[PDB]
């Protein structure tokens, strides 16, 4: 028996798949056990910190220390987005249909109606680097169709004729209902899988705008044994995971 | 004879400030903030400001007090919940500030652009987002006149010169000519806001002889010299409540009353009669015996 | 599983680089240059080389065997008497070398563009002088879309990224996944130099174990992470006759050997005979045996 | 009895009157003398260094160690002399009339007749900060009518439309024969004084331009008791001065 957000780990963990000696800079603890998944089983060249300024040597638990190998400051973590050598899953407010994104405000931006953190790194994640996206409660105010503020770059933004967007690349929307990416036509929303129990209607009922392949698209692949062992033995034991997937 | 001695008191160095300056805050979010040079702020007349940070509760209680004209910041966070902070928020979503937010990657282009007394220096981040929405024709691009192989050129953001005429900053020690040391894991940018600065003033958690600083640090931790500092302000626990590198960590019970005090009328106006109404060894004790009560 | 081990040998590290490469070296004159994988460059038959650095006797070997084309630097320099390297400056008087010779800060400028992927940074050093003659219209001006206050706006140059093909560095320790440090009081441009190239190689006077390398350094001295190195040599006294921090000091008799043996066609077969025409622990027994002859 | 070297030492200590709190970066013997010796007595707000990493909290004789105050490796230099914080005393291989400086090579650029240094960092300190020569042994084939190379910006290279040439400034020129600055007409080398014994004569055999009001100037000025003693007791006891200065 596999809970829903062992699956959310495991996909987390795939957003990494294939992504070499980079750092990987989940900023959400499902991301976070992912990460650190993968670093344990396929993609051990990761590079991961304490969130702070300290990169490890080791894979921790979720909350623990471990040994280090090297210094990550604020100032230089600003030199790993614009060497591009990163990939970043960030939250969000807001997503729109060819992957804008929103964390700064809602409403005006002179005078929001709610207000967040600011566009704080989003924009030069998202032009510099593989970024992803975590939603742990799929909704059409999350999913819709216009955001109020783009702090993270989607695909109608890019000039094709200035090579200063060539690094702009979107890689995986990964929420408690399924798996995303932006391979539908024009770079749309697209379905790659849906968690086990997890209906077609269940997505399009809280997405507001049309989901690209949502009516082929599979079930998500089931954890290794070795991963269901590293998820609730070695990263996770507290179950901090399912505080965060809802339903 | 002798170098200058440039240490002074909290008011002494806010009194060096106008209304109307475009001020730089040192730390990151709830870290390492100049806090007792920000309450030292309120206490003042000082107001119409143009604040330059990375934001967090100094931006709050500066926004609390009216003081903040128009704000120039990569982010404002509390670092803990509930994250966002309730004063600035506040001032936002009264359209009381013009705000100039960008990515956090200009902030520290801006301030090295300045420190190097640059125009302009180019940067990716920016492009394609709502950053060119926020500053309109105050930010502009700049085209390489080196096209890439491909034949096409970059056009970039040209990230203007965060100029400041003052900066104030925290660090955990320092000798009383003004050079300086963080002690803990991240300096964060606190010697570039100096470097972009007319006016620099560091509060430090001890003063102590040059001798005793160079012996206490790796050489690599004494990130701010002579001609980076023009007072110095001896002020422990001077970060409270942020966090201090080794110092001290963040007083997470308090900087939650903070946030909490924001909600009404009535639960600001008596955080200010505890806390802000006084000297900052008045809000030193009141501090204490906060810890004491909530035990 | 584990991540990638990194070591290689010194003859390896080399069979990677090809004729035609542009290629960094690290350290600063006669300060810890890669002297021992610039012997190994020596021994191979890689040529037609494209050389980005300040200068020392790094340069002055790859000149006394022809390896040079093109040169970018701030300087050529031995630190010591007789100060010109002799074999730069006849590849120079000879000129079978093209130079794009700069101001010592446009090299640093350069290199931190490409370690950001940017086409350009903006910089005055250079305005004014023959560094313009240097490089013809391979240097460009770029003009702020920013005029200052007076209303006039500044013409800057427009250093070019300084993008590499490879970068060769030493430093006094690492572990075999390229975690390394320096130690002594200045890590000169290393950082920047693996930062700006395709196929990075560290030299180190010791490899070990991850936890030994971060427990014997302040974290400030940790400037290499496993994102910036491509394979790792260990090379003890691999900066000879350069210093090297706090691992060894130049070794002045030998270089003065060096630039005098450069002097004439017969010294220098005699130098190349003793110490250039076998391996690395070849020259460093014939390095040894001349000191104890010198005493 | 003052010698000609101690006349020098004094010349160049007042190279840095009214400097201020900056980085004072003598390149030779006599003005790194002059620098501390100005440290010692009007200037105590310089900051000076080991030649190396090192800030000196106080003030060392030649070639001896200090406590320290500060860091100073090189890539933090070039952030100094970007901030324009900066005094620099260069020596030159040729200086002319209008201040243009080379240390670089002789002949032309691709192909010299002699090669030295390169141009180092004469460019971005000349455009950037006050900066001063030193020279030894003043000659006509120092003081050219004509440079090889242009590693120091003179004063006819600046653009007046252009803001960016805005801090250059040229201080001194101090020789074993005298003091001088670029303030005669269209900032052409001027006499300010000559040392004792030396004779307008003297320089302008020496010189292969006109030296402006060479007629009337005056003697260098008498170092103080103080001075002296400085010189002699504390910072150069061994006399390295007079090794630097001919006749
Ligand atoms: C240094 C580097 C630099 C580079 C880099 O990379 C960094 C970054 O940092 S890069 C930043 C990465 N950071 C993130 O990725 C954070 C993303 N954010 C989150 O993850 C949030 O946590 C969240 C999204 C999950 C939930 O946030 P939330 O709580 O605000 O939203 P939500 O709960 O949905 O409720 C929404 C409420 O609004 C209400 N509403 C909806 N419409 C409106 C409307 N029109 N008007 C008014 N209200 C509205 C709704 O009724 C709810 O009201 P209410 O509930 O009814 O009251 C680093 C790394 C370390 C560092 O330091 O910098
Ligand atoms: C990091 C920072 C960065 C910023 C900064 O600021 C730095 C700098 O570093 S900034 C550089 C400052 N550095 C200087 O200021 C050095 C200046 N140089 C000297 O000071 C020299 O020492 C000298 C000038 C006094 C004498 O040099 P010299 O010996 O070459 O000349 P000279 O003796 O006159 O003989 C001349 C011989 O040429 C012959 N000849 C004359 N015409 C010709 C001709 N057409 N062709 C062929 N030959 C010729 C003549 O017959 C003589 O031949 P010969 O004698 O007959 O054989 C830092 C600080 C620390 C650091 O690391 O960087």
């Amino acid at each position: 028996e596999v809970t829903r957000a062992e699956y959310c780990a495991i996909a987390c963990a795939d957003i990494f798949s294939g992504a070499g000696e980079i750092m990987a800079s989940p900023m959400a603890t499902l991301p976070l056990i992912g990460a650190r998944l993968a670093r344990l089983t396929t993609e051990p060249d990761l590079l991961i910190t304490d969130g702070e300024a300290l990169i490890f040597a080791d894979t921790p638990a979720v909350g623990a220390k471990a040994p280090i190998e090297g210094w990550m400051p604020f100032r230089k973590v600003f030199d790993v987005v614009a060497s591009g050598r990163r990939h970043v899953v960030m939250g969000a407010n807001q997503i729109d249909r060819h992957g804008n994104q929103n964390l700064s405000a809602f409403g005006p931006l002179q005078q929001p109606t709610r207000q967040m953190f600011g566009v704080r790194g989003a924009p030069g994640n998202t032009i510099n680097h593989p970024t992803s996206y975590w939603v742990g409660k799929h909704t059409s105010r999350v999913f819709c169709d216009t955001v109020d503020i783009v702090s993270g770059v989607g695909y109608d933004q890019i000039d094709p004729e200035n090579p200063a967007y060539r690094f702009h690349h979107l890689h995986r929307v990964v929420s408690n209902l399924g798996v995303f990416d932006f391979g539908g036509p024009d770079h749309t929303f697209r379905a790659l899988s849906l968690h086990p129990g997890v209906t077609a209607d269940q997505v399009a009922d809280n997405t507001s705008f049309e989901v690209a392949g949502l009516a082929d698209a599979g079930v998500t692949r089931e954890p290794t044994d070795e991963e269901l062992r590293l998820i609730r033995e070695v990263l996770d034991p507290r179950s901090l995971r399912d505080r965060e997937v809802s339903v | 004879v002798s170098k200058r001695d440039k240490r002074i008191s909290l008011d002494d160095a806010v009194g060096e400030l106008r209304s109307g300056m475009t001020i730089g805050i040192g730390g990151w979010g709830s870290r390492r903030k100049p806090m007792a040079l920000v309450r030292a702020l309120l206490r003042s007349d000082v107001t119409d400001l143009t604040v330059v940070t990375y934001g967090g509760p100094d931006l709050g209680l500066l926004c609390s007090a009216g003081k903040v004209t128009k704000a120039y910041y990569g982010f404002v966070s509390l670092d803990s919940a509930p994250f966002y902070d309730p004063w600035f928020a506040k001032a936002r979503t009264a359209g009381e500030i013009a705000v100039r937010e960008m990515d956090e990657g200009m902030v520290k282009c801006g301030l090295e652009a300045a420190a190097a007394r640059l125009p302009f220096l180019p940067i990716r981040a920016g492009l394609g987002s709502d950053v060119r929405r926020f500053w309109g024709d105050e930010l502009r691009t700049v085209t390489s006149p080196y096209p890439d192989a491909s034949g096409k050129s970059e056009t970039l953001i040209a990230m203007p010169a965060l100029n400041l005429d003052a900066a104030l900053v925290h660090l955990n020690l320092g000798d009383k000519h003004g050079n300086a040391a963080y002690t803990g894991v991240d300096p964060y940018f606190d010697d570039l806001y100096c470097a972009a600065a007319e006016k620099r003033f560091v509060s430090v958690e001890r003063v102590v002889e040059t001798e005793e600083l160079v012996k206490t640090v790796p050489l690599q931790n004494l990130i701010l010299n002579r001609m980076m500092v023009d007072g110095v302000v001896e002020a422990p626990n001077g970060a409270h409540f942020t966090l201090a590198g080794d110092s001290y960590g963040r007083d997470e019970k308090f900087q939650r009353h903070y946030a909490e005090s924001a909600k009404t009328p009535q639960a600001w106006q008596q955080f200010v009669a505890t806390y802000l109404s006084g000297s900052e060894d008045d809000y030193q004790a009141a501090v204490k015996k906060f810890a004491e009560e909530q035990a």
